[PDB]
């Protein structure tokens, strides 16, 4: 009630229900820090509950229990306290909630067809009552390379923040733009923690091994060039502060992700040597026209990303011969999650139709939502008007002399010449840059986005798109 | 019966079904006495080489399998009754055979078992006449496989081998030709004029163009081409049968006076049973190759024995105890999983802090 | 309703910019002023254009050498070939950011002839039928002895490490399983033959040592080696079939005997110890010698500078 939060109150017993196959410990370390929060003994009523609240919030984080089963049960504590010494002191308030199924298996199986398709999903979840999750996506195709996953994930010390992941993958991504397809095998070791302030880090160790096949009849030399086989053990870094208000349609707030990436160099150990850097920042301010009362819905959005890979030497040596980056790790830009108004990969350099990476780029966009007639502002349905632009280049070694009969092998100095020469390549020149109009749709699981793109400055060799383009998924430029 | 030839069973009006047993028979016949050999109509699963033709010489105890090698081991040890530009003949002979071995076969596998309207009229019954019960599911398959795999270089499918299908029968005629014309050459015959081979070539020659020329199929696309264009290969085949294998050959020295009675040995109740149950391991999507493999290296240490030669013991006991030790802990963890007590309760409380 | 908005998508782009520059590897592996033909060699050996270690891709090779054609040979990969197979040829780009289709072996021989850096009949040339019984020879019994004793010969594990899986990748996981895949795709293709092969035992062809009779194998390789001495014993000329010039069947023979007495002509040893004699040797001592002075004939004409070949 509105004067029913004056009242100081203290929590007596905190009683749980429906947690059968859940560790005493994992509760502990929860529970009693709201359990004690009471030492205000305040006006309780409009405090404690946002910290229940809170920690309900926390507990949804483990995953095992079911959101349409969360149940906070509260009642005045019976227990007549001898001298009070507020109003109601005694208060306790009572918890109900229903785990998930311990075991989900999805065995959608066509073993009679050649095509097998047993998408085997065993989610086998809250081994030893911990939040530990088993998760296997095991899939075969039309007896062809047949798909592998298994994740094993597991809060630390019974924290839903900092968690633990340990995967095993075996797949294969098919890359039209490049006329080939990669064979990706190997380990990764993540580490995910959340931050209080909202900030989410991430630590992983990825060891795949890498491989080029399936070239098309149409393969560039580039492509033939880079086909064959590659190791790449990487330790990797992504920083994430998402203060959006909504992701799928950002209408205030701002976002940076950072995912920095050290391959090769040092005790790591591989075919591929490289320090890669993608810096994203985005934001979008509202506009409200003084004539209208509330959200008017109209916002002018941007973004900004950035991106350096450097070629390093294998060793524990800084200054050494580095060899030249690969079309596996080359960055790509263009397509309606990327620069809009291009074909998926196409902007940066292209070896006849197969668009090959760069190793710098920079990529930009101006946008700005507008509320459809006759329809609220709260719906999810809006126009936008955007501007992306974009550059990617590529390093070579011009600059350099006397390379040598040995190639494929550039000195700290050439490397660094080869960099500073691309980084000022993005400089000089108005950048690829498209505009057009189109409806996105806010669909809370992805985004879904439909526009009239029309192309208007590019480099020779690059793809574009002059008609209608559309665009699926979380992450838009 | 000092050498004992493991063959397949008779088909088509011949001796045997495959080209290189039909050979085997013929140059054994040929060569060797009546009563100094014994003909065993039998499976690959039968013999420990897996592959027919096989001869086990029991005076030594030896498998030998292979046509080349079941004729180059009667050259260095032969039975008592044994009666087989000389360096160009050979070389000749050589030639021939390796070019049939690899040429000539997948001519055959096309006519007989990648054809489809071939194999399900005349080659699979011809294959289920010569087994026990449970085994014409699992071997005619496999052999049927393997044959295909011999003819995939061709290029050729059961479409093919029979408006797009006038186009599909050029290339028949010229994988046809592509063969017959350099067959063609020798005087099978051993008569006057032409090219001179051995014995053994003249004998591997009459195995593939046999089964080539006088089986009956629906689709007698290659005996057509035969009897049309090689006149003296249909007479060299004709002629060779007519004097070799006379009433179809019944009066070669099978094993307990019948081709049919000669496989009962080793047809047993227990080893048909046996064969059929490895045969279904071997197709375990899993662990069927991993069987297969062992169950090979199995076989080919013991033909190794039995030829003479000292193979490495095999490491099978290490391997049955770390399966067992890996199995023995399986069951512990599952043990100490289930029936664990659950790792929390209904009701959880906390009191006040004191 | 195409005629009117053609001359608004026509319009744009406004501003064209010269195209971007190729990554700083591409520049430097596919730019050249020659045809390349891709084979399996090493760094150093494909800068002087030195014969490659596969036979498939050095029958080419010596095709291409004996057809005039002005080429270079790049090492690489079975990956990046147009048809799953090296080798292949990349003729020179004529845009930096463009280049022709690239030449499969099928062509290469009809791409010689459009370049005479002529009248190449010979080393294309149909056979007459005993030549072709005879090239059966070459083609399949040496194939699968080679085959045997690179990959399911525990003697040459190093060699075939060193030619195969060392340059492939420096992780040893990686290698472990690129040795294990090319150990069964070469297990495959030699059960796949009447002689040392042919045994049933699944519905999956072998792959592995175990389902391949070494024995009748290294059998057919000595008598199509001596029955081969023997057919050039025949021909009056130098070259098979009293030819004046090397053809498509001496390039074929070439491929492999060359190799054998290059990789497999190890020591007297190891051949005394299993009773076994090596490749190289059976090649040096099939007929006359007559063998080992053809591959020798065959490399002062075709790699006439070379004097490093005796193994
Ligand atoms: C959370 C606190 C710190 C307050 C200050 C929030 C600030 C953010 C949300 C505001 C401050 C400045 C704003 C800002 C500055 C300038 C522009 C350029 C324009 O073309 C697009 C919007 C954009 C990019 C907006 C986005 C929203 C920003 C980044
Ligand atoms: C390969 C590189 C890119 C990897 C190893 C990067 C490592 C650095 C940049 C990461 C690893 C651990 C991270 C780290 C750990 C803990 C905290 C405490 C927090 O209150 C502020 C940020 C801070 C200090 C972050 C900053 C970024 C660090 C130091
Ligand atoms: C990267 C994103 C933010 C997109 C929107 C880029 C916007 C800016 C930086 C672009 C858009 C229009 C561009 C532009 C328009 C016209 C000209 C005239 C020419 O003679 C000099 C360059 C100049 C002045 C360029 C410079 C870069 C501009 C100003
Ligand atoms: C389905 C496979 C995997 C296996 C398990 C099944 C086997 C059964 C159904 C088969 C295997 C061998 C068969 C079998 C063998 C031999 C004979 C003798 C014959 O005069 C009557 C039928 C009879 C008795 C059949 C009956 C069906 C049997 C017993
Ligand atoms: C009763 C006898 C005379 C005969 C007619 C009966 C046969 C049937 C009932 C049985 C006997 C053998 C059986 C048989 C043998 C072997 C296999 C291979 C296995 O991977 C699939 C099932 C399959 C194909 C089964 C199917 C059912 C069969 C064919
Ligand atoms: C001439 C006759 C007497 C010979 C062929 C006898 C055949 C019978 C007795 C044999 C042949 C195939 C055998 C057979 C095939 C497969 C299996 C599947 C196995 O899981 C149980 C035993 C079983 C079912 C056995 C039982 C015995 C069978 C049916
Ligand atoms: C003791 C073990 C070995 C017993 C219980 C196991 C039997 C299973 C695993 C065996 C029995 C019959 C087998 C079987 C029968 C027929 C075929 C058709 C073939 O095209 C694919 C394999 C497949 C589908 C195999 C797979 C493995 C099966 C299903
Ligand atoms: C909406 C604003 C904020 C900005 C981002 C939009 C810019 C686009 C729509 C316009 C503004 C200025 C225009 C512009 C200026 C000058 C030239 C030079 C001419 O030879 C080619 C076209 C070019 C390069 C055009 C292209 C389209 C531009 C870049
Ligand atoms: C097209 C781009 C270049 C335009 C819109 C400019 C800036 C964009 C990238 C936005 C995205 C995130 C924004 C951003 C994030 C957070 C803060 C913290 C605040 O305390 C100062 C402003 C600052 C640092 C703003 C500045 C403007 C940024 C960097
Ligand atoms: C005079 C010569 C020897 C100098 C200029 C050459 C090289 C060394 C000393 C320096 C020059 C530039 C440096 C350099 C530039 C940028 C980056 C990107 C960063 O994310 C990782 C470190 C890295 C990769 C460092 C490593 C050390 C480098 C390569
Ligand atoms: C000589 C002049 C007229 C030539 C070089 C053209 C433009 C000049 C003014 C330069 C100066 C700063 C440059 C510039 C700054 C920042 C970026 C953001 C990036 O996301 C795209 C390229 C872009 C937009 C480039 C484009 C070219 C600019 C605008």
């Amino acid at each position: 009630l509105d004067e029913h939060i004056l009242t100081p109150a203290s929590i007596s017993t905190l009683e749980v229900h429906g947690a059968t196959n859940t560790r005493r410990s994992l509760l502990d370390q929860i529970f009693k820090p709201v359990l004690e929060d009471t030492a205000a003994a305040g006006t309780t009523l409009g405090q404690v509950l946002d910290r229940v609240g809170a920690a309900t919030k926390k507990l949804a984080r483990f995953d095992i229990f079911k959101e349409e089963g969360f149940g906070v049960f509260l009642s005045e504590a019976a227990p007549p306290q001898s001298a009070p010494p507020t109003d109601r002191t005694d208060l306790d308030i009572s918890i109900r909630v229903k785990e998930k199924s311990r075991l989900v298996f999805s065995a959608g199986t066509d073993f009679g067809n050649a095509e097998g398709s047993a998408y085997t999903n065993a989610v086998v979840r809250n081994i030893f009552g911990g939040a530990e999750t088993l998760t296997v996506n095991a899939s075969t195709g039309t007896r062809t390379r047949s798909a592998y996953n298994a994740t094993f994930s597991t809060p630390i010390n019974g924290n839903p923040d900092l968690r633990l992941s340990v995967e095993a993958l075996r797949s294969a991504t098919q890359k039209p733009w490049a006329s080939h397809e990669e064979h990706l095998t190997g380990a990764n070791l993540r580490l995910a923690w959340l931050t209080e302030k909202g900030d989410t880090h991430a630590l992983a160790y990825s060891s795949v091994w890498r491989q080029l096949t399936g070239l098309a009849p149409t393969a560039s030399p580039t492509v033939r060039a880079d086909a064959g086989d590659s190791l790449k053990s990487s330790l990797t870094h992504t920083f994430t502060r998402d203060r959006r208000d909504n992701p799928m349609l950002p209408q205030s707030g701002y976002l940076f992700r950072s995912v920095s990436e050290l391959a090769g160099w040092g005790p790591l150990n591989g075919d591929v040597s490289f320090a890669k850097t993608e810096v994203e920042a985005s934001g979008a301010l509202p506009v409200a026209i003084p004539g209208l009362a509330g959200k008017s819905g109209v916002s002018v959005g941007g973004g900004l990303r950035l991106g350096v890979l450097y070629p390093l030497p294998l060793g524990y040596s800084l200054t050494g011969a580095a060899q030249p980056s690969r079309i596996n790790d080359r960055f790509q830009l263009g397509g309606p999650n990327d620069v809009r108004g291009f074909k998926i990969g196409g902007l940066g350099p292209h070896d006849g139709v197969d668009a090959v990476g760069g190793d710098v780029f920079a990529a930009g966009s101006v946008n700005a939502l507008l509320p459809l007639p006759r329809t609220g502002p709260d719906s999810p349905l809006r126009l936008q008007l955007y501007a992306n632009a974009g550059r990617l280049v590529a390093l070579n070694s011009k600059g350099t002399d006397k390379e040598g009969k040995e190639g494929l092998a550039m000195d700290s100095a050439a490397v660094f010449k080869g960099v500073k020469s691309a980084v000022g390549k993005l400089t000089n020149g108005i950048p690829s840059l498209a505009a057009g109009v189109g409806l996105v749709y806010a669909h809370p699981v992805a985004r879904f986005e439909l526009n009239f793109s029309l192309p208007l400055v590019l480099r020779r060799g690059e793809e574009g798109r002059k008609g209608l383009q559309v665009g699926v998924g979380i992450s838009f430029l | 019966g000092a050498v004992q030839l493991h063959v397949w069973g008779p088909a088509f009006g011949l001796p045997s079904i495959d080209a290189e047993c039909l050979a085997a028979i013929a140059y054994l016949a040929q060569t060797l006495g009546s009563a100094d050999y014994q003909l065993i109509q039998s499976s690959p699963s039968a013999v420990p080489t897996q592959h027919l033709p096989t001869l086990y010489d029991s005076r030594t105890s030896t498998w030998i399998g292979g046509f080349t090698s079941i004729t180059a081991h009667l050259h260095t040890h032969p039975p008592p009754t044994f009666q087989s530009t000389a360096a160009s003949a050979t070389a000749d002979g050589t030639a021939y055979t390796a070019f049939l071995s690899a040429h000539a076969a997948p001519l055959l596998a096309l006519s007989l078992y990648v054809s489809s309207a071939n194999y399900g009229a005349a080659t699979r019954p011809a294959y289920s006449a010569v087994l026990p019960l449970p085994l014409p599911w699992t071997e005619p398959p496999a052999v049927r496989a393997a044959m295909a795999r011999r003819a995939a270089h061709l290029g050729l499918s059961s479409l093919d081998a029979d408006t797009p299908e006038q186009k599909s029968r050029i290339r028949l005629e010229e994988a046809a030709r592509e063969v017959l014309d350099v067959l063609a050459e020798v005087d099978w015959a051993a008569g006057g004029g032409g090219r001179q081979v051995a014995a053994e070539v003249r004998c591997l020659a009459f195995g593939y163009l046999a089964l080539m020329l006088l089986p009956d199929v629906p689709r007698p696309w290659l005996r057509e081409i035969m009897e049309g264009r090689y006149p003296a290969l249909c007479t060299f085949v004709r002629d060779f049968r007519a004097r070799v294998f006379p009433q179809g050959g019944k009066l070669l020295p099978w094993a307990d006076g019948g081709a049919q009675a000669s496989a009962s040995a080793s047809a047993s109740a227990s080893a048909v049973a046996l064969r059929f149950v490895r045969a279904v391991m071997a197709e375990v999507p899993l662990v069927g190759e991993w069987w297969s493999r062992w169950w090979t290296a199995r076989k080919k240490r013991e033909v190794l024995a039995s030829k003479g030669a000292k193979p490495a013991p095999s490491n099978d006991l290490l391997l049955l105890l770390g399966a067992g030790l890996g199995l023995t802990v399986v069951g512990a963890g599952v043990f100490f999983y289930r029936g664990l007590p659950p790792f929390g309760e209904a009701v959880q409380v906390w009191r006040k802090p004191v | 309703i195409p005629r009117p908005l053609q001359r608004l998508f026509d319009y744009f782009p406004l501003r064209i910019y010269e195209p971007n520059e190729l990554p700083e590897r591409s520049q430097q592996l596919t730019s050249g002023d020659l045809p390349t033909l891709y084979v399996f060699s090493t760094d150093s050996d494909a800068r002087l254009g030195l014969p490659s270690f596969n036979p498939g891709c050095l029958k080419w090779q010596t095709l291409l050498r004996l057809a005039n054609l002005d080429f270079r040979i790049l090492p690489s990969t079975n990956h990046s070939s147009p048809t799953g197979s090296l080798p292949f040829l990349l003729p020179p780009r004529t845009s930096p950011t463009a280049s022709p289709a690239p030449i499969p072996a099928s062509g290469l021989l009809s791409f010689a002839r459009k370049n005479p850096w002529l009248d190449l009949g010979h080393l294309d040339a149909d056979l007459p039928p005993r030549a072709q019984a005879y090239l059966a020879l070459i083609t399949h019994s040496l194939r699968n002895a080679w085959l045997c004793a690179l990959y399911l010969d525990p003697t040459h594990d190093a060699l075939l490490r060193r030619l195969y899986v060392d340059p492939a990748s420096s992780s040893r996981a990686v290698r472990a399983a690129l040795l294990h895949q090319l150990r069964r795709a070469a297990a495959e293709q030699v059960a796949t033959a009447s002689s040392g092969g042919g045994k049933i035992v699944s519905l999956a062809p072998v792959d592995s040592a175990d389902g391949i009779d070494e024995e009748a194998v290294y059998r057919s390789a000595r008598d199509a080696l001596d029955a081969l001495a023997s057919l050039l014993r025949e021909s009056e000329t130098a070259w098979f079939f009293g030819t004046e010039r090397p053809g498509s069947f001496d390039a074929a023979l070439f491929s492999y005997t060359h190799l054998m007495v290059e990789y497999m002509s190890e020591e007297e040893d190891t051949e005394s110890a299993k009773g076994r004699v090596s490749l190289g040797r059976m090649v040096k001592e099939a007929g006359n010698g007559e063998l080992a002075e053809h591959r020798e004939r065959m490399l002062g004409v075709a790699w006439p500078e070379w004097d490093g070949y005796r193994r």
